[PDB]
């Protein structure tokens, strides 16, 4: 899987 | 999914995919059927046989896509679960009886051309429906075989099928809250669903309004595609008045 | 109704009136064949 944007991590 | 096919984009609006923070990856499938509510099915979060047991803190959905693996930017929609819930009789320990789930998003999320929800049946809709030899259709980026996978969403379209064949195919009680769909050995053609769609929608669309009702989950199966054996789903109607209860109080 | 009023109508088939590759083999199926 492609990462994705850490701004989704909390 | 077996024996199926590339979904077209913006066939299905309202698949979901579960989404686990850490590691990264596919952990089911899932339904939009408002803009702060997904449905899927409990065993994706609980299932103290294989130690399976995740909290909001460890998912992520994400809603609008096609591709299984990219990031398809201004295309997705990613998001936060603020609740789940889980049938308090949901019997993990016997046969998988009233495996379904809600999950409350933290924020609501935007309609587009490829995010939009399915509706959730009525007693009519379900009684007219639901009948063995009627056509129904799946979705996911599971398995393509019992035991690579897909690339982009999958689809089948598989027919409901007698509850008596349904209880002699397997040694697993089965209930009132769950029904089987795929062909018979010698219908010609085949197709199932299998690990990695759990959770995702087994829809109808109505002859009378057109629109697509979702009446099943994707539950459980013995094997994936296997001649004598069918996939089995969560009787939503049968639920339904659970996920009213459920909306309306929180 | 028991689903919020624009539910289950996709954006891109049946608001422009066009269908899918294989949604005719449901309808076909909703009464006398298979
Ligand atoms: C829906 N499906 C799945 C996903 N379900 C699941 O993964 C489900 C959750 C936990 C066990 N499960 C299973 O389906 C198990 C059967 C399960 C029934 C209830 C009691 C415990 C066993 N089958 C596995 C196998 O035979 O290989 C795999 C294959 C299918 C299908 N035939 N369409």
């Amino acid at each position: 899987y492609e990462p994705i944007p850490e701004e989704f991590a909390q | 999914i077996v024996e199926g096919s590339d979904a077209e984009i913006g066939m299905s609006p309202w698949q979901v995919m579960l989404f686990r923070k850490s590691p990264q990856e596919l952990l089911c499938g899932a339904s939009l059927i408002s803009d702060r509510w997904v449905l899927t099915a409990a065993h994706c979060l609980l299932y103290p046989p294989w130690d399976k047991n995740f909290t909001e803190n460890d998912l992520l959905v994400r809603i609008g896509k096609h591709s299984r693996t990219r990031y398809e930017r201004n295309i997705e929609k990613i998001s936060m679960l603020e609740k789940i819930y889980i049938h308090p009789r949901y019997n993990w320990r016997e046969n998988l009886d009233r495996d379904i789930a809600l999950m409350k998003l933290k924020k609501p999320v935007a309609f587009s051309d490829y995010i939009h929800p399915v509706c959730l049946p009525d007693r009519e809709t379900a009684a007219s429906l639901l009948q063995a030899g009627y056509k129904g259709r799946v979705t996911g980026w599971g398995n393509l075989k019992e035991t690579g996978q897909p690339s982009v969403l999958q689809v089948v379209n598989l027919p409901i099928v007698e509850r008596p064949v349904c209880k002699d195919s397997t040694r697993i009680r089965i209930t009132d809250n769950m029904f089987c769909a795929g062909y018979k050995p010698d219908e010609g053609k085949r197709g199932d669903a299998c690990e990695g769609d759990s959770g995702g929608p087994f829809v109808m669309k109505s002859p009378f309004n057109n629109r697509w009702y979702q009446m099943g989950i994707v539950s459980w199966g013995e094997g994936c595609d296997r001649d004598g054996k069918y996939g089995f789903y969560t009787h939503v109607f049968r639920l339904k008045k659970w996920i009213q209860k459920v909306i309306d109080q929180f | 109704g028991s689903g919020e009023a624009d539910c289950g109508l996709r954006p891109l088939f049946e608001k422009k009136s066009l269908e899918d590759k294989t949604e005719r083999e449901l309808l076909e199926s909703y009464i006398d064949g298979r």
